[PDB]
Protein backbone atom coordinates (compact mmCIF):
# COMPACT_ATOMS: atom_id res chain seq x y z
CA UNK A 1 0.00 0.00 0.00
CA UNK A 2 3.06 2.14 -0.66
CA UNK A 3 3.96 3.54 -3.77
CA UNK A 4 8.03 2.76 -4.46
CA UNK A 5 8.52 5.54 -7.46
CA UNK A 6 7.50 8.42 -4.98
CA UNK A 7 9.07 7.24 -2.14
CA UNK A 8 12.20 7.05 -4.39
CA UNK A 9 11.57 10.29 -6.15
CA UNK A 10 10.66 11.90 -2.31
CA UNK A 11 13.97 10.83 -0.75
CA UNK A 12 16.00 13.43 -3.17
CA UNK B 1 7.33 -10.22 5.93
CA UNK B 2 5.38 -9.71 9.29
CA UNK B 3 7.46 -7.63 10.64
CA UNK B 4 6.21 -5.05 7.76
CA UNK B 5 2.46 -5.81 8.97
CA UNK B 6 1.83 -5.15 12.56
CA UNK B 7 4.21 -4.06 14.95
CA UNK B 8 3.58 -5.64 18.55
CA UNK B 9 2.23 -3.28 20.97
CA UNK B 10 5.29 -1.09 22.60
CA UNK B 11 6.26 -2.98 25.84
CA UNK B 12 3.81 -5.92 25.25
CA UNK B 13 6.96 -8.14 24.40
CA UNK B 14 9.87 -7.27 27.06
CA UNK B 15 13.57 -7.51 26.20
CA UNK B 16 15.17 -10.78 25.47
CA UNK B 17 18.29 -11.78 27.53
CA UNK B 18 17.73 -15.05 26.83
CA UNK B 19 19.19 -16.15 23.07
CA UNK B 20 22.81 -14.08 23.00
CA UNK B 21 23.30 -14.45 27.35
CA UNK B 22 26.27 -11.32 26.46
CA UNK B 23 23.70 -8.99 24.91
CA UNK B 24 19.83 -7.75 25.43
CA UNK B 25 17.84 -7.43 22.39
CA UNK B 26 14.78 -5.30 22.05
CA UNK B 27 11.88 -6.40 20.71
CA UNK B 28 11.91 -3.21 18.19
CA UNK B 29 14.97 -4.90 16.82
CA UNK B 30 13.56 -8.30 16.34
CA UNK B 31 10.63 -6.62 14.36
CA UNK B 32 13.00 -4.22 12.15
CA UNK B 33 11.72 -4.48 8.51
CA UNK B 34 14.36 -5.74 6.45
CA UNK B 35 12.17 -7.53 3.74
CA UNK B 36 13.67 -6.22 0.63
CA UNK B 37 17.18 -6.59 2.31
CA UNK B 38 17.07 -9.95 2.45
CA UNK B 39 15.20 -11.41 -0.71
CA UNK B 40 17.92 -9.88 -2.54
CA UNK B 41 20.61 -12.16 -3.76
CA UNK B 42 27.09 -8.13 -11.42
CA UNK B 43 30.88 -6.86 -11.60
CA UNK B 44 30.29 -3.05 -11.43
CA UNK B 45 30.66 -2.59 -7.71
CA UNK B 46 29.17 1.70 -7.86
CA UNK B 47 25.87 -0.18 -9.50
CA UNK B 48 25.43 -2.81 -7.12
CA UNK B 49 26.14 0.10 -3.98
CA UNK B 50 23.01 1.74 -5.51
CA UNK B 51 20.73 -1.56 -6.29
CA UNK B 52 21.67 -1.58 -2.24
CA UNK B 53 20.36 1.74 -1.87
CA UNK B 54 17.03 1.49 -3.72
CA UNK B 55 16.16 -1.33 -1.49
CA UNK B 56 16.76 0.45 1.93
CA UNK B 57 15.07 3.20 1.49
CA UNK B 58 11.58 1.57 0.47
CA UNK B 59 12.29 -0.85 3.89
CA UNK B 60 13.26 2.58 5.91
CA UNK B 61 9.71 3.94 4.30
CA UNK B 62 7.85 0.88 5.52
CA UNK B 63 9.58 0.96 8.63
CA UNK B 64 9.06 5.07 9.29
CA UNK B 65 5.74 4.33 8.06
CA UNK B 66 4.84 1.52 11.06
CA UNK B 67 6.21 3.25 13.69
CA UNK B 68 3.93 6.31 12.77
CA UNK B 69 1.16 3.39 13.10
CA UNK B 70 3.14 2.41 16.17
CA UNK B 71 2.42 5.87 17.37
CA UNK B 72 -1.13 6.25 17.09
CA UNK B 73 -0.09 8.49 14.13
CA UNK B 74 1.31 11.00 16.37
CA UNK B 75 4.75 13.54 16.17
CA UNK B 76 6.01 13.71 19.16
CA UNK B 77 8.79 12.50 21.35
CA UNK B 78 8.62 9.05 20.84
CA UNK B 79 8.07 9.18 17.22
CA UNK B 80 10.91 10.98 16.65
CA UNK B 81 13.26 8.86 18.99
CA UNK B 82 12.08 5.44 17.74
CA UNK B 83 12.67 6.58 14.08
CA UNK B 84 16.58 7.32 15.51
CA UNK B 85 16.67 4.02 17.23
CA UNK B 86 15.78 2.10 14.52
CA UNK B 87 17.42 4.38 11.71
CA UNK B 88 20.76 3.44 13.81
CA UNK B 89 20.01 -0.28 13.63
CA UNK B 90 19.88 0.05 9.86
CA UNK B 91 23.00 1.66 10.01
CA UNK B 92 24.74 -0.61 12.15
CA UNK B 93 23.92 -3.71 10.12
CA UNK B 94 25.02 -1.77 6.90
CA UNK B 95 28.52 -1.86 8.80
CA UNK B 96 28.54 -4.97 10.42
CA UNK B 97 28.53 -4.39 14.04
CA UNK B 98 24.90 -4.95 14.57
CA UNK B 99 24.60 -7.28 17.92
CA UNK B 100 21.70 -9.63 17.22
CA UNK B 101 22.60 -11.33 13.81
CA UNK B 102 19.66 -13.85 14.44
CA UNK B 103 17.71 -15.76 11.41
CA UNK B 104 16.99 -13.36 8.55
CA UNK B 105 19.78 -10.97 9.80
CA UNK B 106 22.83 -14.01 9.00
CA UNK B 107 21.33 -13.66 5.51
CA UNK B 108 21.26 -10.14 5.13
CA UNK B 109 24.47 -9.78 5.95
CA UNK B 110 25.41 -12.33 3.50
CA UNK B 111 24.24 -10.48 0.56
CA UNK B 112 26.21 -7.36 1.99
CA UNK B 113 29.65 -9.56 1.90
CA UNK B 114 28.91 -10.00 -1.98
CA UNK B 115 27.94 -6.69 -2.67
CA UNK B 116 30.80 -5.03 -0.67
CA UNK B 117 33.27 -8.14 -0.32
CA UNK B 118 35.63 -9.74 2.55
CA UNK B 119 38.70 -8.02 2.28
CA UNK B 120 40.24 -6.18 4.63
CA UNK B 121 38.95 -2.25 3.80
CA UNK B 122 35.95 -3.88 3.07
CA UNK B 123 34.68 -2.54 6.19
CA UNK B 124 35.55 1.02 6.08
CA UNK B 125 33.93 1.18 3.21
CA UNK B 126 30.23 -0.18 4.17
CA UNK B 127 31.17 2.63 6.99
CA UNK B 128 31.26 5.63 4.60
CA UNK B 129 28.84 4.56 2.35
CA UNK B 130 26.33 4.74 5.30
CA UNK B 131 28.07 8.28 6.08
CA UNK B 132 26.76 8.96 2.52
CA UNK B 133 23.99 7.26 2.12
CA UNK B 134 21.69 8.20 5.83
CA UNK B 135 20.48 11.55 5.36
CA UNK B 136 18.41 10.24 2.70
CA UNK B 137 17.77 6.95 4.64
CA UNK B 138 16.60 8.89 7.16
CA UNK B 139 14.31 10.78 4.74
CA UNK B 140 13.14 8.05 3.53
CA UNK B 141 11.71 6.89 6.51
CA UNK B 142 10.09 10.39 7.29
CA UNK B 143 8.29 9.63 3.42
CA UNK B 144 4.90 9.51 5.34
CA UNK B 145 5.39 12.40 7.48
CA UNK B 146 6.37 14.54 4.43
CA UNK B 147 3.63 13.12 2.60
CA UNK B 148 1.84 15.41 4.74
CA UNK B 149 3.27 18.30 6.04
CA UNK B 150 5.01 18.68 2.41
CA UNK B 151 8.90 20.32 4.19
CA UNK B 152 8.14 21.25 7.20
CA UNK B 153 8.73 17.77 8.11
CA UNK B 154 12.58 18.55 9.50
CA UNK B 155 10.62 20.69 12.12
CA UNK B 156 9.26 17.57 13.34
CA UNK B 157 12.42 15.52 14.24
CA UNK B 158 15.89 17.28 14.57
CA UNK B 159 18.23 15.62 11.52
CA UNK B 160 21.71 16.58 12.81
CA UNK B 161 20.22 14.16 16.27
CA UNK B 162 19.35 11.07 14.50
CA UNK B 163 22.39 10.96 11.52
CA UNK B 164 24.77 10.97 14.09
CA UNK B 165 27.17 8.30 14.65
CA UNK B 166 26.79 5.61 18.31
CA UNK B 167 27.45 2.48 18.84
CA UNK B 168 24.28 0.30 19.13
CA UNK B 169 24.86 -0.58 22.68
CA UNK B 170 24.46 3.57 23.80
CA UNK B 171 21.65 3.77 21.63
CA UNK B 172 19.85 0.82 23.13
CA UNK B 173 20.96 1.52 26.92
CA UNK B 174 18.82 4.91 25.87
CA UNK B 175 15.43 3.02 24.64
CA UNK B 176 15.75 0.89 27.72
CA UNK B 177 16.25 3.24 30.15
CA UNK B 178 13.29 5.06 28.41
CA UNK B 179 11.55 1.86 28.95
CA UNK B 180 12.13 1.36 32.61
CA UNK B 181 10.85 4.89 33.46
CA UNK B 182 7.83 4.36 31.36
CA UNK B 183 7.06 0.57 33.27
CA UNK B 184 8.24 1.65 37.00
CA UNK B 185 5.29 4.02 38.16
CA UNK B 186 2.87 1.35 36.64
CA UNK B 187 4.09 -1.33 38.65
CA UNK B 188 4.68 0.76 41.53
CA UNK B 189 1.56 1.20 41.42
CA UNK B 190 0.26 -2.03 41.34
CA UNK B 191 1.73 -2.60 44.39
CA UNK B 192 0.55 0.29 46.70
CA UNK B 193 -3.39 -0.88 45.38
CA UNK B 194 -2.87 -4.02 47.48
CA UNK B 195 -0.02 -3.68 49.78
CA UNK B 196 -0.15 -0.01 51.51
CA UNK B 197 -0.46 -0.23 55.13
CA UNK B 198 -0.94 -2.72 58.01
CA UNK B 199 -2.72 -5.53 58.30
CA UNK B 200 -2.71 -5.06 62.42
CA UNK B 201 -1.73 -2.68 64.62
CA UNK B 202 1.76 -4.14 64.20
CA UNK B 203 2.33 -6.27 61.06
CA UNK B 204 2.82 -5.28 57.51
CA UNK B 205 -0.10 -6.70 54.89
CA UNK B 206 2.56 -9.03 53.15
CA UNK B 207 2.97 -10.70 56.59
CA UNK B 208 -0.63 -12.13 55.66
CA UNK B 209 -2.99 -10.94 53.49
CA UNK B 210 -2.24 -13.44 49.85
CA UNK B 211 -3.13 -10.83 47.35
CA UNK B 212 -0.10 -8.39 48.66
CA UNK B 213 2.03 -11.42 48.57
CA UNK B 214 0.92 -12.35 45.27
CA UNK B 215 1.43 -8.43 44.17
CA UNK B 216 5.07 -8.96 45.55
CA UNK B 217 6.29 -11.70 44.18
CA UNK B 218 4.52 -10.30 40.07
CA UNK B 219 6.89 -6.97 41.73
CA UNK B 220 10.00 -9.33 42.57
CA UNK B 221 9.89 -11.23 38.99
CA UNK B 222 9.71 -7.52 37.02
CA UNK B 223 12.31 -5.79 38.75
CA UNK B 224 14.48 -9.45 38.64
CA UNK B 225 14.19 -8.63 34.82
CA UNK B 226 15.14 -5.18 35.03
CA UNK B 227 18.19 -6.12 37.58
CA UNK B 228 19.42 -8.44 34.65
CA UNK B 229 18.97 -6.56 31.79
CA UNK B 230 20.71 -3.22 33.04
CA UNK B 231 23.72 -5.80 34.02
CA UNK B 232 23.96 -7.39 30.23
CA UNK B 233 23.58 -3.86 28.81
CA UNK B 234 25.69 -1.79 31.42
CA UNK B 235 28.39 -4.61 30.93
CA UNK B 236 28.33 -4.85 27.20
CA UNK B 237 28.57 -0.83 27.31
CA UNK B 238 32.29 -1.29 29.03
CA UNK B 239 33.00 -4.21 26.86
CA UNK B 240 32.37 -2.42 23.73
CA UNK B 241 34.27 0.86 25.61
CA UNK B 242 37.15 -1.24 26.05
CA UNK B 243 37.48 -2.36 22.16
CA UNK B 244 37.56 0.61 20.09
CA UNK B 245 38.02 4.19 20.21
CA UNK B 246 35.59 5.03 22.78
CA UNK B 247 36.03 8.59 23.02
CA UNK B 248 32.03 10.11 23.00
CA UNK B 249 31.34 13.73 24.05
CA UNK B 250 30.61 13.22 28.17
CA UNK B 251 29.76 9.58 28.48
CA UNK B 252 32.25 8.06 30.22
CA UNK B 253 30.15 5.20 32.49
CA UNK B 254 26.90 3.55 31.11
CA UNK B 255 24.95 5.86 33.60
CA UNK B 256 25.66 8.83 32.00
CA UNK B 257 23.99 7.80 29.07
CA UNK B 258 20.69 7.51 31.04
CA UNK B 259 21.55 10.73 33.17
CA UNK B 260 21.68 12.51 29.22
CA UNK B 261 18.52 10.60 28.24
CA UNK B 262 16.07 11.08 31.72
CA UNK B 263 15.29 13.80 33.86
CA UNK B 264 16.40 14.27 36.96
CA UNK B 265 18.20 11.16 36.76
CA UNK B 266 20.06 9.25 39.95
CA UNK B 267 21.76 6.81 40.13
CA UNK B 268 21.64 5.96 43.53
CA UNK B 269 18.24 6.12 43.66
CA UNK B 270 18.05 3.76 40.36
CA UNK B 271 20.32 1.16 41.95
CA UNK B 272 18.41 1.06 44.97
CA UNK B 273 15.14 -0.08 42.70
CA UNK B 274 16.76 -2.44 40.53
CA UNK B 275 18.32 -4.22 44.12
CA UNK B 276 15.07 -4.09 45.78
CA UNK B 277 16.51 -2.07 48.86
CA UNK B 278 14.32 1.27 47.93
CA UNK B 279 12.06 2.89 50.25
CA UNK B 280 8.76 1.99 48.78
CA UNK B 281 9.48 -2.01 48.11
CA UNK B 282 11.28 -2.83 51.60
CA UNK B 283 8.25 -1.04 52.90
CA UNK B 284 5.59 -2.51 51.22
CA UNK B 285 7.08 -5.99 50.65
CA UNK B 286 9.15 -6.61 53.64
CA UNK B 287 7.54 -8.41 56.50
CA UNK B 288 10.33 -6.75 59.06
CA UNK C 1 23.73 -2.03 -37.19
CA UNK C 2 25.43 -4.10 -34.11
CA UNK C 3 27.08 -3.86 -30.76
CA UNK C 4 29.18 -6.65 -30.08
CA UNK C 5 30.56 -7.69 -32.80
CA UNK C 6 32.21 -4.16 -33.44
CA UNK C 7 33.64 -4.68 -29.80
CA UNK C 8 35.33 -8.02 -30.61
CA UNK C 9 37.10 -6.78 -33.72
CA UNK C 10 37.37 -3.75 -37.09
CA UNK C 11 37.25 -4.53 -40.36
CA UNK C 12 39.66 -3.70 -42.91
CA UNK C 13 40.84 -0.20 -43.84
CA UNK C 14 38.55 0.73 -46.57
CA UNK C 15 36.61 -2.90 -46.78
CA UNK C 16 33.69 -0.90 -47.14
CA UNK C 17 33.53 2.43 -48.97
CA UNK C 18 31.07 5.49 -47.28
CA UNK C 19 27.42 5.37 -47.02
CA UNK C 20 25.06 7.79 -48.81
CA UNK C 21 22.29 5.93 -49.26
CA UNK C 22 20.97 4.92 -45.66
CA UNK C 23 20.74 9.05 -44.85
CA UNK C 24 20.31 11.02 -48.28
CA UNK C 25 22.14 13.89 -46.56
CA UNK C 26 24.90 12.66 -44.74
CA UNK C 27 27.78 10.10 -45.58
CA UNK C 28 29.12 7.56 -42.64
CA UNK C 29 32.58 6.22 -42.51
CA UNK C 30 32.43 2.48 -41.93
CA UNK C 31 34.58 2.89 -38.61
CA UNK C 32 31.50 5.24 -37.66
CA UNK C 33 29.21 2.13 -37.84
CA UNK C 34 31.79 0.28 -35.98
CA UNK C 35 32.31 2.49 -33.13
CA UNK C 36 32.30 0.55 -29.76
CA UNK C 37 29.27 1.19 -27.40
CA UNK C 38 28.07 -2.15 -26.18
CA UNK C 39 28.85 -0.99 -22.46
CA UNK C 40 26.93 1.90 -23.28
CA UNK C 41 23.97 0.55 -25.08
CA UNK C 42 22.91 -1.83 -21.72
CA UNK C 43 23.62 0.80 -19.61
CA UNK C 44 19.75 1.01 -19.12
CA UNK C 45 14.55 5.37 -12.01
CA UNK C 46 18.11 6.06 -10.72
CA UNK C 47 18.84 9.21 -11.82
CA UNK C 48 21.35 9.77 -8.87
CA UNK C 49 24.48 12.06 -9.07
CA UNK C 50 26.87 9.07 -9.20
CA UNK C 51 24.94 7.12 -11.54
CA UNK C 52 26.49 10.22 -14.18
CA UNK C 53 29.60 10.99 -12.54
CA UNK C 54 30.76 7.25 -11.79
CA UNK C 55 28.40 4.33 -13.36
CA UNK C 56 28.24 6.42 -16.92
CA UNK C 57 31.77 7.45 -16.85
CA UNK C 58 33.11 3.81 -15.78
CA UNK C 59 31.22 2.07 -18.70
CA UNK C 60 32.68 4.82 -21.31
CA UNK C 61 36.00 4.80 -20.22
CA UNK C 62 35.85 0.78 -20.59
CA UNK C 63 34.04 1.09 -24.12
CA UNK C 64 37.11 3.87 -24.97
CA UNK C 65 39.92 1.29 -24.04
CA UNK C 66 38.28 -1.12 -26.30
CA UNK C 67 37.91 1.05 -28.77
CA UNK C 68 41.48 2.13 -28.72
CA UNK C 69 42.55 -1.34 -28.73
CA UNK C 70 41.30 -2.49 -31.46
CA UNK C 71 42.12 0.81 -33.40
CA UNK C 72 45.78 -0.45 -32.51
CA UNK C 73 45.20 -3.96 -33.82
CA UNK C 74 43.27 -2.60 -37.10
CA UNK C 75 46.95 -0.61 -37.47
CA UNK C 76 49.06 -3.34 -37.12
CA UNK C 77 49.92 -2.20 -33.96
CA UNK C 78 51.83 0.46 -35.22
CA UNK C 79 51.86 3.65 -33.09
CA UNK C 80 52.35 6.46 -35.78
CA UNK C 81 50.35 9.22 -37.28
CA UNK C 82 47.06 6.98 -38.73
CA UNK C 83 46.76 5.60 -34.95
CA UNK C 84 46.67 9.12 -33.51
CA UNK C 85 43.98 10.08 -36.06
CA UNK C 86 42.05 7.31 -35.32
CA UNK C 87 41.69 7.78 -32.27
CA UNK C 88 41.06 11.32 -32.40
CA UNK C 89 37.87 10.45 -35.15
CA UNK C 90 36.63 7.70 -32.64
CA UNK C 91 36.90 10.15 -29.45
CA UNK C 92 35.35 12.87 -30.99
CA UNK C 93 31.98 10.86 -32.31
CA UNK C 94 32.07 9.27 -28.50
CA UNK C 95 31.94 13.30 -27.71
CA UNK C 96 29.22 14.19 -30.32
CA UNK C 97 27.00 11.21 -29.03
CA UNK C 98 27.30 12.10 -25.64
CA UNK C 99 26.70 15.85 -26.39
CA UNK C 100 23.29 14.31 -28.53
CA UNK C 101 25.00 15.83 -31.60
CA UNK C 102 26.22 13.04 -33.45
CA UNK C 103 24.78 12.19 -37.25
CA UNK C 104 24.88 8.90 -37.48
CA UNK C 105 21.70 7.94 -35.54
CA UNK C 106 20.98 4.15 -36.60
CA UNK C 107 19.95 1.09 -34.95
CA UNK C 108 21.65 1.12 -31.23
CA UNK C 109 22.89 4.88 -31.38
CA UNK C 110 18.97 5.46 -31.10
CA UNK C 111 18.68 3.17 -27.73
CA UNK C 112 21.86 4.87 -26.57
CA UNK C 113 20.20 9.02 -27.19
CA UNK C 114 17.21 7.22 -25.17
CA UNK C 115 19.55 5.95 -22.27
CA UNK C 116 21.26 9.41 -22.18
CA UNK C 117 17.84 11.28 -22.49
CA UNK C 118 17.15 9.47 -19.06
CA UNK C 119 19.82 10.20 -17.32
CA UNK C 120 20.59 13.67 -18.29
CA UNK C 121 16.97 14.54 -18.67
CA UNK C 122 15.10 15.67 -21.42
CA UNK C 123 14.37 19.79 -20.39
CA UNK C 124 16.14 23.33 -21.90
CA UNK C 125 19.26 22.87 -20.05
CA UNK C 126 19.62 19.44 -20.53
CA UNK C 127 21.51 19.77 -23.47
CA UNK C 128 24.33 22.34 -21.75
CA UNK C 129 24.85 19.49 -18.76
CA UNK C 130 25.88 17.14 -21.30
CA UNK C 131 28.29 19.71 -23.16
CA UNK C 132 29.58 20.36 -19.43
CA UNK C 133 29.94 16.73 -18.98
CA UNK C 134 31.90 15.80 -21.41
CA UNK C 135 34.32 18.86 -21.50
CA UNK C 136 34.73 17.44 -17.88
CA UNK C 137 35.42 14.37 -18.73
CA UNK C 138 36.95 14.17 -22.76
CA UNK C 139 40.67 14.38 -21.18
CA UNK C 140 39.89 10.85 -19.11
CA UNK C 141 37.95 9.29 -21.91
CA UNK C 142 41.14 10.08 -24.51
CA UNK C 143 43.14 8.66 -21.79
CA UNK C 144 41.66 4.91 -21.59
CA UNK C 145 41.66 4.68 -25.74
CA UNK C 146 45.86 5.23 -25.10
CA UNK C 147 45.32 1.88 -22.03
CA UNK C 148 46.51 -0.27 -24.67
CA UNK C 149 49.90 2.40 -25.75
CA UNK C 150 50.61 3.08 -22.28
CA UNK C 151 50.33 -0.43 -21.38
CA UNK C 152 53.85 -0.92 -22.83
CA UNK C 153 55.45 2.94 -22.56
CA UNK C 154 52.21 7.44 -24.33
CA UNK C 155 51.15 11.22 -23.94
CA UNK C 156 53.60 12.22 -26.24
CA UNK C 157 53.64 10.86 -29.81
CA UNK C 158 49.73 11.75 -29.58
CA UNK C 159 48.77 14.91 -28.55
CA UNK C 160 45.69 15.27 -25.81
CA UNK C 161 44.65 18.91 -27.32
CA UNK C 162 44.71 18.08 -30.79
CA UNK C 163 42.26 15.60 -29.86
CA UNK C 164 39.90 17.04 -26.98
CA UNK C 165 39.52 20.49 -29.04
CA UNK C 166 35.86 20.26 -30.36
CA UNK C 167 34.85 20.11 -33.43
CA UNK C 168 31.78 20.23 -35.68
CA UNK C 169 31.24 15.96 -36.52
CA UNK C 170 31.41 16.97 -40.04
CA UNK C 171 34.63 18.66 -39.96
CA UNK C 172 35.93 15.45 -38.70
CA UNK C 173 34.51 13.40 -40.47
CA UNK C 174 35.66 15.57 -43.99
CA UNK C 175 39.61 15.19 -42.86
CA UNK C 176 38.42 11.77 -42.90
CA UNK C 177 37.87 11.51 -45.76
CA UNK C 178 40.06 13.35 -47.60
CA UNK C 179 42.48 10.65 -45.71
CA UNK C 180 40.61 7.93 -47.41
CA UNK C 181 40.24 10.00 -50.89
CA UNK C 182 44.42 10.40 -51.50
CA UNK C 183 44.92 6.91 -50.68
CA UNK C 184 42.25 5.27 -52.80
CA UNK C 185 43.26 7.85 -55.71
CA UNK C 186 47.04 6.71 -56.82
CA UNK C 187 46.04 2.86 -56.83
CA UNK C 188 42.86 3.54 -58.79
CA UNK C 189 44.72 6.03 -61.71
CA UNK C 190 47.62 2.99 -61.65
CA UNK C 191 44.83 0.14 -62.36
CA UNK C 192 44.54 2.50 -65.11
CA UNK C 193 47.52 3.63 -66.51
CA UNK C 194 48.30 -0.44 -66.58
CA UNK C 195 45.94 -1.07 -69.20
CA UNK C 196 45.11 1.97 -70.82
CA UNK C 197 48.63 4.13 -70.86
CA UNK C 198 49.61 4.78 -75.24
CA UNK C 199 47.70 4.06 -78.03
CA UNK C 200 47.06 0.54 -79.59
CA UNK C 201 47.75 2.50 -82.96
CA UNK C 202 49.75 5.51 -84.57
CA UNK C 203 46.62 7.76 -83.92
CA UNK C 204 44.16 6.34 -82.16
CA UNK C 205 44.43 5.86 -78.16
CA UNK C 206 43.68 2.29 -76.67
CA UNK C 207 40.17 3.31 -75.09
CA UNK C 208 38.91 3.65 -78.44
CA UNK C 209 39.18 -0.15 -79.73
CA UNK C 210 41.04 -2.16 -76.58
CA UNK C 211 38.12 -3.60 -74.76
CA UNK C 212 40.26 -4.28 -71.81
CA UNK C 213 40.92 -0.95 -71.39
CA UNK C 214 37.36 0.07 -71.79
CA UNK C 215 36.20 -1.77 -68.99
CA UNK C 216 39.19 -0.50 -66.90
CA UNK C 217 38.11 2.92 -67.38
CA UNK C 218 34.51 1.82 -66.80
CA UNK C 219 35.64 0.67 -63.10
CA UNK C 220 37.78 3.91 -62.75
CA UNK C 221 34.54 5.84 -63.51
CA UNK C 222 32.39 4.07 -61.35
CA UNK C 223 34.63 4.78 -58.28
CA UNK C 224 35.08 8.36 -59.00
CA UNK C 225 31.62 8.96 -59.46
CA UNK C 226 31.07 7.59 -55.70
CA UNK C 227 33.49 9.93 -54.31
CA UNK C 228 32.20 12.79 -56.76
CA UNK C 229 28.84 11.73 -54.73
CA UNK C 230 30.48 11.82 -51.52
CA UNK C 231 31.88 14.86 -51.64
CA UNK C 232 28.89 16.85 -53.02
CA UNK C 233 26.94 15.77 -49.79
CA UNK C 234 29.77 16.21 -47.49
CA UNK C 235 30.54 19.78 -48.82
CA UNK C 236 26.72 20.85 -48.77
CA UNK C 237 26.00 19.56 -45.44
CA UNK C 238 29.26 21.44 -44.35
CA UNK C 239 27.65 24.32 -45.76
CA UNK C 240 24.08 23.62 -44.21
CA UNK C 241 25.29 23.19 -40.56
CA UNK C 242 27.71 25.96 -40.92
CA UNK C 243 24.90 28.42 -41.39
CA UNK C 244 22.53 26.98 -38.36
CA UNK C 245 25.44 28.30 -35.69
CA UNK C 246 27.15 31.20 -34.43
CA UNK C 247 32.07 29.61 -35.41
CA UNK C 248 34.97 27.73 -36.43
CA UNK C 249 37.97 29.99 -37.22
CA UNK C 250 40.74 29.41 -40.03
CA UNK C 251 37.57 27.63 -41.63
CA UNK C 252 35.27 29.33 -44.66
CA UNK C 253 34.86 26.99 -47.20
CA UNK C 254 34.37 23.07 -47.03
CA UNK C 255 37.89 23.05 -48.97
CA UNK C 256 40.10 24.83 -46.25
CA UNK C 257 39.54 21.57 -44.64
CA UNK C 258 40.82 19.42 -47.17
CA UNK C 259 44.17 22.09 -47.02
CA UNK C 260 44.22 21.55 -43.16
CA UNK C 261 44.00 17.72 -43.60
CA UNK C 262 46.70 17.14 -46.89
CA UNK C 263 50.02 18.61 -48.11
CA UNK C 264 49.89 20.53 -51.70
CA UNK C 265 46.50 20.48 -51.38
CA UNK C 266 45.02 21.84 -55.29
CA UNK C 267 41.70 22.40 -54.99
CA UNK C 268 41.00 23.05 -58.37
CA UNK C 269 43.32 19.54 -59.23
CA UNK C 270 40.44 18.25 -57.06
CA UNK C 271 37.91 19.30 -58.68
CA UNK C 272 38.76 18.41 -61.96
CA UNK C 273 39.67 14.31 -60.65
CA UNK C 274 36.15 14.30 -58.98
CA UNK C 275 34.67 15.79 -62.18
CA UNK C 276 36.30 13.85 -64.87
CA UNK C 277 38.44 16.18 -66.53
CA UNK C 278 41.96 16.10 -65.20
CA UNK C 279 45.05 15.95 -67.81
CA UNK C 280 45.19 12.00 -66.48
CA UNK C 281 41.48 11.00 -67.40
CA UNK C 282 41.38 12.98 -70.62
CA UNK C 283 44.38 11.82 -71.63
CA UNK C 284 43.58 7.96 -70.71
CA UNK C 285 40.29 7.42 -71.03
CA UNK C 286 39.19 10.07 -73.04
CA UNK C 287 39.07 9.00 -76.99
CA UNK C 288 38.73 12.20 -78.94
CA UNK D 1 41.27 -10.37 -21.87
CA UNK D 2 41.44 -6.07 -20.55
CA UNK D 3 41.68 -5.65 -16.97
CA UNK D 4 38.51 -3.81 -16.26
CA UNK D 5 40.33 -2.76 -12.95
CA UNK D 6 43.71 -1.76 -14.39
CA UNK D 7 41.92 0.34 -17.33
CA UNK D 8 39.46 2.47 -14.65
CA UNK D 9 42.58 2.78 -12.04
CA UNK D 10 45.12 3.96 -14.80
CA UNK D 11 42.64 6.27 -16.41
CA UNK D 12 43.42 8.62 -13.52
Amino acid sequence: QLDFEDVWNSSY
Amino acid sequence: MKNCNYKRKRRERDWDCNTKKDVCIPDRRYQLCMKELTNLVHRDITFRKLYLKRKLIYDAAVEGDLLLKLNNYRYNKDFCKDIRWSLGDFGDIIMGTDMEGIGYSKVVENNLRSIFGTDEKAQQRRKQWWNESKAQIWTAMMYSVKKRLKGNFIWICKLNVAVNIEPQIYRWIREWGRDYVSELPTEVQKLKEKCDGKINYTDKKVCKVPPCQNACKSYDQWITRKKNQWDVLSNKFISVKNAEKVQTAGIVTPYDILKQELDEFNEVAFENEINKRDGAYIELCVCS
